């Protein structure tokens, strides 16, 4: 999920966009 | 900004930031 991508491991935009709807 | 650690309300913020008018679906589960 986005806290295993963002927060324990360092984010990305590519990654953010993902959760945008 | 967004290429960090981001945690809690300061994800939140990113996507809120990022998504704009879109939106986003945030799920901590992990």
């Amino acid at each position: 999920g986005i806290v295993e991508q963002c927060c324990t491991s360092i984010c990305s935009l590519y990654q953010l966009e993902n959760y945008c709807n | 900004f967004v290429n960090q650690h981001l945690c809690g309300s300061h994800l939140v913020e990113a996507l809120y930031l990022v998504c704009g008018e879109r939106g986003f679906f945030y799920t901590p589960k992990t």
